[PDB]
Formats: C-alpha cells, structure tokens, sequence
C-alpha cells in the first residue's frame, strides 16, 4: 500500500519473490500473500508483471495454496484485465503439474 | 407455520435479485423439514451470492446446518464456507468464522484450511476466533493442531521482543484464545517467564495494553493450577503494586481471583499486608460495578478477615 | 547380506599419512555402517593410487550379491583426486552408490558424473558401454564435527543438535545430552517414520524398497536443518524435493518435546503421544473424513503395524482402510506392508477377527501366490474355522478357498485335512453365502480324484445343492453344465454312473440365461396334481384358491378345500371378493366358505373390482353385470372384445380379436354404476391381446399376444407401444407387471415362464418343460405366485 511511492510496490514485491522463491514461504502466510494481489487491481498496471512475479514465484513452491485460490485469483485479474501469462503458464503448469 | 415458506420455495430460489437476503434473513424461522430445505441449503449457496450480499447466504447454511445423512452436503456446505474466508469481506472473514462452532469440522485437509487463517493474522481478531475457533477441536487431534499450534507459540512468543507494540497486544488476545487447548499449554508454561518479564521492566510506551497482558495470566492460572505456585508472591507483589499504579483494574479483578484459586491465601496478607487496607480503600473510590463487585470475590475469595 | 553390502570409506587428514585416532573413527563409521552394515574397506589420506588399489578391490569384491555398494569420501584440502578416470573409469544388483563431502565440489562432482557419463553415456555409442542407472552419488562452525557426515549416523544424535539449535529449547528445556536410551527406542521407530510420511508425501513413485539406500534415503531427508549458513547446506540429488515443509517435520518438532521432558527426570516416561495421537484420527478420514485425501496416513500405519502398539487399533484401523477399498486398495498395495507385515506375522484369535478382516480383505485383493503364507494359512486360516464361529469368518474362512481352485501346489493333502472340516460345516452352515462361498471351497478341489470320504458328502451338499432357492434358476443351469466339464468324458465309465445320478436330480433350470446359455454347450413352490383348471384365483387371507375347471368342477384348493361345479365344460373364470372370499366363476358366482353356487358366447374372464366384476361379455355388447345388482350397466358397440378390466384406481382395456385394442373411457358406466367406449383404438398387434398391462397405481398399456412376441405399450395422453417383448417360438398366454417393481410377467403354451424388464427384456425366466401355462397368479408385496400348466397348475415363488 506504501505511500503511494510505486517504486516499493513493485520492489517490496519483488523482494519478496526474491524469498518466495528461496526457503521458507508460504503456509504461514498466505492471506497476506493474497491480500495485496487486490493492491495490484487497484494501483499501477505497474504492479502487474511484479504481480506476475509475485505470485508466480508461489506457485512453484507450493501447490495447496495455488489451487485454492484457483477462484479468487480467477476473478483477480479480470478487474485488472490481465489474464495472462506466466503466472497463468505456471497455473497451466501445476494444475498440470496435478495431472502429473 | 409450513406454508409460509413453502411457495417462497419458488421464490428464494428465484432472483429478486437484491432482495433474496430477506428471502433468506427468513428460514431462519422455521423448520419446513422436507429434504427440498436440504437443496434449499444448497442451491442458493451454489450461485452462490455474490458482492456483500454474502454475509447472512453464509450465516443462513450455518443456521441451516443439520445431520446426518449425505455426509458430503454436510461438510460440503462446509467446504464452500472455508473457501468462502479468504475472499475480501471484512467481517465476512470474521462471520463464517464466528459460525461453526459445531459441527464436523474435521478434515484432515480443514485443519490445514483452518490454520492458514490463523497465519493471516490480519485482521487480527479474524486469528482471535479459530484459535478458540480450534480450542475444542485442538483436542480433537492434536495430531495436526497440537504441532500447528506449538508453532503459533513458537510462533508468538519472540513476538515479545519486538518493539513495540500494536503487535505485542495482537499478542495478547492470540495468547489465551488457544487456552481452550489446554495441555499443550499446560505442559509448556514459559509463557509465566516471558510474560512474568512482560510487565516487570517498565517504562516502555503509554503502554496502555498492558492491561490485556494480564487477562492471559489469569485464565490461564485455571490450567495452571499448583503448577502456578511458582513465581506467585512476585506477581502477588508485582500486581499488589500494580493496584495502585495505572487504573481501571478490571483484570486485577479477575486476576487476583485465580491466583487465589491457585490458593496462597491467608499468609499473602502478611507478605503483601495492606491489601485490606488497600482494598478497604479502593471499595467506596471506584464504582465500576465488576470493582464495586469483584473486590467482594477478591476479598471473599481471597479470605476470612482474621 | 547380514549385514547388507559392500561400502567404500576415505578421509582426508592431508596427503599420505596417518595419525592419532584417525585409524579409530573409521571403525565407528563401519560400525555406525554395521549399525546400517556392511563390507567397509576404511582408507586415509592416500594419494590418489592407494585409493585406486581398493576400489578395484571392492570392484573385485564380488557384490552380485551384495543389494549395493557405496563411494564414501570426506574432506581433504580439496583432493581433486581423479575427478574423472578412476571414479569415471570405474563407472556405471551391488549396486554401487558414491558419497562425497565438499565446500564446492559436491555437485561439481555430480555435475562431473553426467557430463563425465554424457561422455560416458553418448560416446559409448559410436563404439558399437557405460550405463548410468543404480549408481548415485550423495551430496553434502562451532557443533558440527562433520555434518552430512555425521547425518546418517547419528540421525538422531544430529537431530538432537538442531533441538538445542536454538530457539525452540526454550520450550522444551533443557538440554544437557546423551543419556536417555531405550526411551529412545521409540524416537527412532518415530523418527524412523516420521520422515516415511514426508516421503508417501513427496514419493511418486521413486522410492524403496532396497533397504540401506533408502535408509540413506530417509536420513537424507535430515538435512533441512541445512539451516547452518546463508548457503544452508543444500545437499544434492538425482536418483524430491520439499524438504521444509511435510508437516510431520514440523510435527516432530514438539514429538521432541513429548521427549525433554521425561529426559529432565527421572524416566519415568515413558508413554509420550506419537504414534498415538497419529493413530487416533487415521481412522477419521479413514470413515469418511477424506476426500481422496491420498489416504494421507497409511505409509505411517505401516511401521505403526509393527510393535505390538497399538497393534489392533491398527490392525483394526487396516480394515477400516480395507472397508473404504477397492479405490484405496491398491494405495494399500502401493505401501504394501500388508505383504510385508500381513505375510510378515503367520504367529490371532481376537487378531485373526482382523486377520481375517484386514487380512482377508488383503488376501481379497486379488492376488499374490500366498506360497510357504499358503502352509501358515493351511495353519492359520484352517485353524480359524475351529470354532465354527464367526460369520464373521463366513466368506473369511473361504478367502483361502479359491487359492486351491486358483493353481495347483497342494491344495490338496494340505488341503485334505481340511477337505475334512470343509464339506463339514458347508451343510452345518446352510446358508448360501459362506455357502456358494464354500462352492469354492469345493472348487478347490481341483482334479485330484480324492476318496469317497471326498465323494461323502459329493451326494450331500448335491442336495443341499438340489434345495438351494429358485431351483430354476438358470444361475444353476450353467452350474449345471459347469460340472458337464468334468462330463465330457461320457459314456464312461464308473462314478460316471454316479455322475448321471447326482447328475438328472437338478431337473433343468432352461432359459434365460440358458436360452443363451445353452448353445454355447449345444422357487417353485406348490404344483397341485388333478384336472387342469382353466382359471385359479386365491382367497386372500386363506390360501384356499377358486381354480375355474377345464372339468366343469370349480375346485377350491387350501395350499383339496371343495370342487363346486354350477358350469360345464370349461370353467374359465374365478374371481374372488376384494373383501370377502365370495367369488365369481365362469357365469356363476360362489363364496368357498359356503363352497356352493351363488348364482350363474360364456364369460371365461371376470373380476372383482368400485364394485364391479369386470368382464367382458361375448354378447358383443360388453356386459359387466355389477354383482350387488348383477346388473350391466355398460353394454356398448365387431368381435368379442378381448378385454374388460378394471384400471385400478382410475378404467378399463379392451383388446379386440380383429386387431384393434381398445382403451376405455368407462367413466360414465363407472359414474352410472359413455358407458362402454373407446379410448384409443389402435390394430397393431394383429389380433386379440393375450394380455393387456393396465400399471397398478399408474396407466400403462400393454398388448401380450400368441404372436410369439409381446409389444409393451404406454396409455396415458394415448396408448403407444412402449416396448416389444420377442424370443417367443410358441404361444405366450399372458404377462403382467410386477406390484410394485416392473416386471413383465410372461407365460407360453411352452410351460415357460418370463420375467420381463421394463427394455422389455425378460431377465429371469422360469421354465417347466412338459407343461403349457394357460394361467398364473401374483402376490403383489409378499409374493407366492401360482402359475399353471397341462396336468394341472404350480405355484412358484
């Protein structure tokens, strides 16, 4: 939500991918994960290839969170039109990655 | 009494788009016990609502909650529901939450939907709910809870060192609301050091929390029982003083009691003396209707005037 | 072997020396390897030929028997020591596995294999060779001593480390160390799984079984402490991975905790939660707190099965899983320990209730060749049905049953004995579920002419096997030619004799399985002997039946109760009261308590309905003459029409013999009494319906006929023709529906009888051969059911 300074927002949530993809990441938060994925409807279009990112870089980890979380994240990005791609390559991938 | 509802059969289940919520604030008052109410629990939560309109469409399966045939329905509405916290809707995470409170609750994959919203934490009082929101069922299977919960203490208590405070109160209410579990807790009790330690060292902040500090000391002192002997006089002390700084006391209250029925009693008034005289004085200062009461409990529990 | 295999050792002081101690600590290892086993060729410091000496040594060291081999390393000053050849010229059932422990080189080293084996893989190749499978390479401040070293030791002797390391101590305090021995017999048999459910967790499908690998495998997994160093030691491997994560990680996390308490003092505990509080709630997703979940327990169920626990609970727990199979089943199969562990106690009693149950449902599975399990069930599994009890060991007691009939190794003298006390209890139990249970049990006899103590009861259960239920049933027809294998032989020559014997006492069961049935080769109930009667209507509460006489003497049967004759020739009609016993006749009427004439072309068919007696009167004018007044009220208009009888509760049909089935709209002779008139006529069945199927409690049509097939036909907005009935080579006389169910009822001028299903295919068939059935009878809700046939007519149920 940072002041409105649009540099943190992404750079926060990229330090955070930055940890989201090394050790000890989700289960204890998680909300808190999905809470700002609606600061991305809202602020900058900025946000969105960090919002990619972000979230991206879960959805390797782990995969109960993902599909939970399949709905919410569904409707996200409709408001913020996205509907694409890596993140949705990896929900492709793991939804997959449930078929495998 | 039946047909009341039973054209608005047609009705609840159909549109009205904006209204439906008074179709459904009804029924909810009453019965109508045809298995159509079972699709009725159901369809209306299969659009399912949509928008703020949410809140009670959730509640009402919860006050339409019943047993025990299709066991998948049951635990089925239960199954929407806990999908149903995560999204937006700020009391509407607490208000699911708030229901259920029995039943079935059980799944091994709930638990591990229950707990993630301990791991909000936000909002706060969101967490404040399933910790109780498992007390019970922590003792169900501590399998999951007892480990997923010795992590939130594990989890907690650093939070004591850090600054300050807005945490350290989001401390407090998380720390007893898993005291519905009761072993674990018991078979631990640090939680005197750390805390014990929490109010000694002072002056911090305003620090106007602290009050909720106490509330933990005592209801667990219940669980604590002569096991709490220990580090007594101290907070016998420690609080004897802190009766008469930085008021309001509506702990010292409740918190004295448990002590008491952790049962120093009738020497405590040599080691502390005054306290008579201290409470002779607080009974006519303050009106507080509990301060007014409790000091009787404290006195009467306490003691037998000697 | 005992112990396992052959392993490596090395370690790296410096360069080609020796020293203090360093000769000791290489035992501890072998020890420590011994403590996990096995062949361990200790080295130090050597340059690199030494070392090459003894792998060859070991590459001599004959391990087609060992179930491995291992590579130990350790740290020296980075001995870059044949990075290729001698490891890679070395290279690809002992099957070999290296070690190695590196600030850096780890992977490099691993990195190496491939690369080293894509050469040693691809380049192979053009040479037309190394192969690398079963060879692996295991990756690796102030406590230390030699971590990954020290990992697999020790795996709990680190665990207890990355305790007092650190935080968490706080808790559980407090530490000192060692001590605290065989309360430590069960952190290991818990730490020994504690791990396994993070694998059933993680496995898919890369797994055990070989034992000292995995064991490995498993102390691998105690490796995410690598929390030491911002490069937290990340071992590496490719034959994965979460490690972190796999809950019961950070489960036994406070399972330690259950530990440092007693450890403070005195032991005491003793006890502590676990396996415990694991083995509660497996049962809660075992009844139905799951979806799918995987199960999410059973790999812990396993080493659970193993003490004496807890054992049943378990072992009680196993059934339950057994109970939600077959889906689960092969998961069961996956973890498979029943193989292991089921097979692994041939020591039940109260236990053989879940040996059976468990077991028995594991055996259920469908299969695995018991082999020596077979001799321990020829014990176990014989010995159960010594108390004859329980049902409980019903079709328990036949899960070994089949064995003998599945393939042949004995299955016979073992199985003698107990061909003793099968045949015993088969007729003791009589009932046909450990019954056509024990008709495997028979089964399992194989060829294996025997005795006549086997040829005993061969004549007794036959008997039993006469009696059975529904004796018609064609199920028996095809058993019937089943044993016809063993007939092929025919003539000829002795027991053959005694084969034709037990062979005609089962008459013929026939169509219609059979009237499938038969080509591939090429309960009846009460049968009264007189006259044939034309029609047979039961008094309700008592059995006494009106049967209408083709001998002119209506008889009244109690299943003689009288004849009565007011009529000649053919007596074609019996219909009793709805209340009283009164019935009608055809057209006189009697009541068979006063066994006597009420009062009297013919009307063969009439019945009781309203008050009617429905009959369809020849006088062209269909003419029920209701039998309060004995008056007709509807008589209305060029045949005989085949047909007035009363739709239940609504009605009426009429077949017409020139083709044309006539549905009533009787209305107005029911209101009266469109008196007589035509709902919908419709020729499509050529000729009179021989039956017509107004539904009980809803309107169907139908339209039976002598056409040698049946058209089923739906009357409501109008009658159409739902289905046809066919496979008719004679004259069929009738069907009917079944009460409550659907049934087409059917029978023929062949005696036979056709049990059709609303397809309009005839499911079950009853047949009799030398009859020709003309007429039958029903018992909607409790049903005893009296058709009929040339001599005379026979109940069936």
């Amino acid at each position: 939500d940072a002041p409105e300074a649009p540099l943190p927002s992404r750079k926060a949530a990229l330090e955070t991918v930055d940890r989201l993809t090394e050790s000890l990441d989700f289960t204890d938060y998680a909300s808190r994960i999905i809470h700002p994925i609606v600061r991305t409807l809202d602020q900058s279009p900025e946000l969105r290839s960090t919002a990619m990112d972000t979230l991206s870089s879960l959805v390797f980890q782990l995969g109960k969170k993902y599909q939970i979380f399949i709905p919410m994240v569904n409707k996200v990005l409709v408001r913020h039109r996205i509907n694409h791609q890596r993140y949705d390559v990896l929900i492709c991938r793991i939804v997959k990655g449930y078929t495998l | 009494s039946e047909h009341k509802e039973i054209r608005m059969e047609a009705a609840r289940t159909c549109s009205r788009l904006l209204t439906p919520s008074i179709h459904l604030i009804s029924g909810h008052a009453h019965v109508v016990s045809q298995t159509a109410v079972q699709v009725v629990a159901d369809v209306l939560s299969k659009l399912l609502v949509v928008g703020i309109t949410d809140p009670d469409p959730d509640i009402r399966y919860c006050v339409l909650a019943s047993l025990d045939e299709r066991f998948d329905a049951h635990l089925a509405q239960a199954e929407n529901l806990q999908a149903l916290f995560v999204a937006l809707n700020d009391q509407v995470f607490e208000i699911r939450e708030l229901a259920i409170c029995t039943v079935g609750r059980l799944s091994s994959m709930n638990p591990a939907f229950v707990m993630p919203f301990l791991r909000k934490m936000l909002i706060q009082i969101l967490t404040e709910l399933e910790h109780s929101g498992i007390g019970r069922i922590k003792e169900q299977s501590a399998r999951m809870l007892g480990h997923l919960v010795s992590n939130a203490p594990r989890l907690i208590r650093p939070y004591m060192e850090p600054i300050l405070k807005a945490l350290i109160l989001k401390l407090k209410d998380p720390d007893p609301d898993p005291n519905p579990g009761v072993i674990n807790n018991v078979l631990a009790t640090i939680g005197e050091l750390a805390q014990v330690s929490g109010l000694e060292m002072r002056k911090w902040v305003d620090e106007l929390f602290i009050i909720i500090m106490d509330m933990l000391q005592d209801s667990s002192l219940l669980a604590k029982r002569q096991v709490a002997l220990w580090t007594l006089g101290q907070l016998v002390a420690s609080t004897g003083y802190v009766v008469e700084p930085y008021r309001k006391y509506p702990t010292l209250l409740e918190v004295l009691l448990n002590f008491l029925k952790t049962e120093q009693n009738q020497g405590t008034r040599r080691e502390a003396i005054r306290v008579l005289g201290l409470l002779g004085a607080l009974d006519p200062y303050k009106h507080k209707v509990n301060i007014g009461m409790i000091d009787q409990s404290r006195d009467a529990s306490a003691v037998s005037l000697s | 072997t005992t112990p396992c295999a052959r392993l490596e050792c090395w370690i790296d002081p410096l360069s080609m020396g020796p020293q203090k101690a360093l000769e000791t600590i290489g035992a501890n290892l072998q020890k420590q390897y011994e403590n996990w086993q096995p062949r361990a060729r200790y080295k130090q410091s050597l340059d690199p030929t030494v070392d090459e000496v003894k792998k060859l040594c070991t590459s001599l060291r004959r391990n087609a028997k060992e179930e491995r081999v291992l590579f130990h390393y350790n740290g020296h000053g980075v001995p870059r020591p044949t990075v290729n050849g001698e490891v890679w010229v070395f290279n690809k059932m002992g099957s070999p596995s290296i070690f190695v422990y590196d600030c850096s080189n780890a992977g490099l080293i691993v990195k190496s294999f491939k690369q080293f084996a894509l050469q040693r893989e691809q380049e192979l190749e053009v040479a037309a060779p190394d192969l690398p499978a079963d060879l692996f390479t295991s990756c690796l401040d102030l406590l230390v001593a030699s971590l990954f070293r020290n990992f697999l030791l020790a795996e709990r002797i680190m665990r207890s480390y990355n305790c007092t390391p650190v935080s968490s101590p706080r808790l559980p305090p407090t530490y000192m160390h060692a001590m605290w021995q065989a309360w430590d017999l069960a952190v290991d048999i818990c730490l020994s799984q504690l791990p396994t459910i993070i694998e059933e967790g993680t496995a898919f499908r890369h797994s055990p079984f070989f034992a000292e690998q995995l064991t490995a495998f498993q102390v691998w997994l105690t490796m995410g402490v690598e929390n030491r160093n911002p490069p937290e030691q990340l071992p590496i491997v490719l034959q994965l991975s979460q490690v972190h994560r796999l809950r019961a990680l950070d489960l036994l996390g406070r399972f330690l905790d259950l530990g440092p308490w007693a450890v403070s003092l005195a032991l005491s505990v003793g006890i502590f939660p676990y396996v415990l509080k694991l083995l509660q709630s497996s049962a809660r997703e075992l009844r139905p707190l799951l979806v799918f979940i995987w199960a999410k327990i059973l790999a812990v169920d396993s080493s659970c099965q193993a003490d004496l626990v807890k054992d049943n609970g378990h072992k009680y727990f196993l059934s339950v899983l057994a109970d939600p199979y077959m889906p689960a089943e092969h998961r069961t199969m996956t973890a498979f320990i029943l193989a292991v562990i089921v097979n692994s106690y041939h020591t039940i009693w109260q236990n053989f209730d879940s040996a059976r149950w468990c077991g028995v449902r594991d055996s259920a599975h469908e299969k695995l060749y018991s082999l020596l399990s077979d001799p321990i069930p020829e014990v176990r599994c014989a010995a159960v049905f010594a108390l004859g009890t329980f049902v409980g060991n019903s079709a328990e007691r036949t899960d070994h049953s089949t064995t003998i009939d599945h393939n042949v190794a004995m299955m016979l003298a073992q199985l003698v004995s107990d061909g003793s006390p099968m045949v015993r209890k088969e007729l003791v139990v009589a009932l046909s579920h450990l019954v056509v249970q024990y008709e495997s049990n028979f089964c399992t006899v194989a060829l294996q002419f025997i005795e006549e103590e086997k040829n005993y009861a061969l004549p007794s259960p036959a008997t039993t096997e006469g009696g059975s239920l529904t004796p018609v049933r064609d199920s028996p027809c095809t058993p019937r030619l089943r044993s016809v294998s063993s007939y092929g032989n025919i003539r000829a020559v002795a027991t053959a004799r005694s084969l034709n014997k037990s062979l005609q006492n089962l008459s013929l069961t026939e169509e219609s399985g059979g009237a499938v049935a038969f080509s591939p080769g090429n309960i009846l109930s009460f049968e009264t002997i007189d006259k044939m009667r034309r029609a047979s209507s039961y008094s309700s509460l008592n059995s006494l039946i009106g049967v209408s006489f083709n001998s002119v003497y209506t008889q009244i049967w109690r299943v003689p109760p009288a004849s009565s004759t007011s009529s000649s020739s053919l007596t074609n009609d019996v219909a009793k009261q709805p209340v009283s016993r009164d019935l009608p006749s055809g057209p006189h009427s009697h009541q068979f308590p006063r066994t006597r004439k009420m009062f009297d072309s013919f009307i063969s068919a009439t019945v009781q309905t309203f008050t009617p007696c429905i009959a369809v009167a020849d006088k062209d004018s269909i003419c029920f003459w209701d039998w309060e007044k004995g008056e007709k009220l509807d008589y209305f208009h060029p045949r005989y029409t085949r047909v007035t009888a009363m739709e239940y509760l609504n009605l009426l049909l009429t077949a017409t013999d020139d083709g044309a089935i006539r549905v009533w709209k009787n209305f107005a002779d029911l209101e009266k009494n469109a008196w007589q008139g035509l709902s919908d006529m419709l020729p499509t069945t050529r000729g009179a319906g021989m039956v017509v199927d107004w539904e009980q409690e809803t309107g169907l049509l139908m339209s039976s006929g002598d056409v040698r097939i049946v058209r089923i036909w739906d009357t409501d907005r109008e009658m159409k023709v739902q289905d046809i009935p066919t496979g008719a080579d004679s004259c069929v006389t009738s069907l009917s529906c079944d009460s409550h169910r659907s049934l087409i009822v059917a029978g023929l001028g062949d005696g036979s009888i056709r049990v059709y299903d609303r397809w309009v295919v005839k499911a079950s068939l009853q047949k009799r051969p030398d009859g020709h059935i003309v007429s039958v009878s029903v018992n909607g809700d409790v049903r005893i059911f009296d058709p009929r046939m040339p001599e005379s007519v026979n109940v069936l149920q």
